[PDB]
RNA sequence: GGGGGCGAGCCCCGAGGGGCUCUCGCUUCUGGCGCCAAGCGCCCGGCCGCGCGCCGGCCGGGCGCGACCCGCUCCGGGGACA
């Protein structure tokens, strides 16, 4: 009481199990070497960068090259407790990433620059 | 009324150019895989080619009633089992030094399983009945052995299935099973089976060895040969008779 | 034992039974791939004489090489 | 318009309220309607003549 | 067809086993027009195309 | 292989019809459409009333015919030769 409907013979869908390993291949998971401190190296004290901070409500940072804009945003928000309007990235011809962090207009840029130390 | 005239018959014409053909039985025309087509047309080659009698003697198989009676007799003499070995060792280990047991006493008769043991105790003429599975996949293991049983005078029979021959022992496959020793309550049934097997295999081994077998054409060509023979009979049988 | 009977049975290759067996096995092995795992030895006496012990771990392949 | 703008457009800007609308012009639609009807009516006529041939012979 | 002196004809059949319009590439005979019913098989009548 | 008949013929014929070879698996005035079954038969579950429930009404499912059966090469063309 079973007939071949189709003239082709396709391979039957057999049951396959999942990875239930008896021992883990590595003893510990790898620690996060892309932390909030290690992802932001330093800000710039360029006069052009300070004009950018004083005029356009931003902060200029030098970032490791393996970073996302979301990573830089959550990194600034985690380190200095300040909200971010947007993160705007480029890569210099020296290997480093440059991040213009446009801040929210409820917090000042010159005050948080005085907090982080640059003037 | 319980009937409704809104129920149109609307039959379907399953003809050429008419309505579409249904999903009918199509097992005749499946593109089967290579191993399926190989194991089918291998048996087709066994049907076509002139099989020599040393291989073709295994199509002669002992029948259903005598096979079930032989299995009923072998079930009385099936060997022991895994952990029944352990019970049999532990019982004699407790019998050794608890109640002055020296144990030379008695072992029950069992069957044999390998072709080596079967050929040795047929050459020793210690066998009484040798069961051979017909469906061993290398046939070279058992070709000589029916002839060897006929030479040594030991009755040999051939049964369907190395699977059900190896279900007598607690294993998967088995090719030869020898009956060495039987009890007095089963010796009469053993002699009846020996007579019924010897009047089928040993007494007409000349007809078995001369029984060539093969050249069985496929039905598509057998029907064509039969059509040509009926055409020749229609052309010249009523011209004479 | 049966291994000596199987030994001279594989020696007598010119007889009709062994010619039929070599024809059927040659067809069956030609209709397969060039290299494939066999689960059991087709010629167990020769396999044992060369060193195949039927236990876990000894594997056999069957393989086609062109002639000439 | 470019065919991915059709993903942006509304439903009534992509077809017309007619059977086979937005995929076939109305002249070929009405010719297809009357063609279906006339082939069906000639099949009815051939079936009636076949039934009369069955009733006679 | 490029590289061919003969014109080809798209001929659409209905597949008698699955609901699908099968198209074919025939070589149209001299006199074959579009909208023509090309028959094919053993019981086909003897006319052009 | 025979069930099916508008059928083409043979034999017997009691003029109902049975066996035998063929026609087919039923489409040619036209740039239309055609799938995921209709109908019948046999069963099953839940609710209500007769209560002897394979009884009656509602809702939900299964199987077979419809779509014949048996087979050992998927069909053909070569083939002991290329």
């Amino acid at each position: 009481k079973k007939i071949r409907t189709s003239p082709t013979f396709r391979r039957p869908k057999t049951l396959r199990l999942r990875r239930q390993p008896k021992y883990p291949r590595k003893s510990a998971p790898r620690r996060n070497k892309l932390d909030h401190y290690a992802i932001i190296k330093f800000p710039l004290t360029t006069e052009s960068a300070m004009k950018k901070i004083e005029d356009n409500n931003t902060l200029v940072f030098i970032v490791d090259v393996k970073a996302n804009k979301h990573q830089i945003k959550q990194a600034v928000k985690k380190l200095y407790d300040i909200d971010v309007a947007k993160v705007n990235t480029l890569i210099r011809p020296d290997g480093e990433k440059k991040a213009y962090v446009r801040l929210a207009p409820d917090y000042d840029a010159l005050d948080v620059a005085n907090k982080i130390g640059i003037i | 009324k319980v009937v409704n005239p809104l129920f149109e018959k609307r039959p379907k014409n399953f003809g050429i150019g008419q309505d579409i053909q249904p999903k009918r039985d199509l097992t005749r025309f499946v593109k089967w895989p290579r191993y399926i087509r190989l194991q089918r047309q291998r048996a087709i080659l066994y049907k076509r080619l002139k099989v020599p009698p040393a291989i073709n003697q295994f199509t002669q198989v002992l029948d259903r009633q005598t096979a079930t009676q032989l299995l009923k007799l072998a079930h009385k003499y099936r060997p022991e089992t895994k952990q029944e070995k352990k019970q049999r060792l532990l019982a004699r280990a407790e019998k050794k030094a608890a109640g002055k047991g020296d144990v030379p006493t008695k072992r029950p008769p069992v069957l044999r399983a390998g072709v080596n043991t079967v050929t040795t105790l047929v050459e020793n003429k210690k066998a009484q009945l040798v069961v051979i599975a017909h469906d061993v996949d290398p046939i070279e293991l058992v070709v000589f052995l029916p002839a060897l049983c006929r030479k040594m005078g030991v009755p040999y029979c051939i049964l369907k299935g190395k699977a059900r021959l190896g279900r007598l022992v607690h294993r998967k496959t088995c090719t030869t099973v020898a009956f060495t020793q039987v009890n007095s309550e089963d010796k009469g049934a053993l002699a009846k089976l020996v007579e019924a097997i010897r009047t089928n295999y040993n007494d007409r081994y000349d007809e078995i060895r001369r029984h060539w077998g093969g050249n069985v054409l496929g039905p598509k060509s057998v029907a064509r040969i039969a059509k040509l023979e009926k055409a020749k009979a229609k052309e010249l049988a009523t011209k004479l008779g | 034992g049966a291994y000596k009977y199987i030994q001279e049975l594989w020696r007598k290759k010119q007889s009709d039974v062994m010619r039929f067996l070599l024809r059927v096995r040659c067809w069956q092995y030609r209709q397969l791939s060039a290299l494939h795992r066999a689960p059991r030895p087709t010629r167990p006496d020769k396999a044992r004489r060369l060193g195949y012990k039927a236990k876990q771990g000894y594997v056999i392949y069957r393989i086609r090489v062109r002639r000439g | 318009v470019r065919p991915k703008v059709l993903m942006r457009l509304s439903k009534t800007k992509k077809h017309v309220s007619r059977a086979y609308g937005g995929s076939m012009c109305a002249k070929c639609v009405r010719d297809r309607i009357k063609r279906a009807f006339l082939i069906e009516e000639q099949k009815i006529v051939v079936k009636v003549l076949k039934a009369q041939a069955q009733s006679q012979k | 067809d490029p590289g061919r002196g003969a014109p080809l004809a798209k001929v659409v059949f209905r597949d008698p086993y699955r609901f699908k319009k099968r198209t074919e590439l025939f070589i149209a005979a001299e006199g074959i027009h579009t909208g023509q019913f090309v028959y094919c098989g053993k019981k086909a009548q003897l006319n052009i195309g």
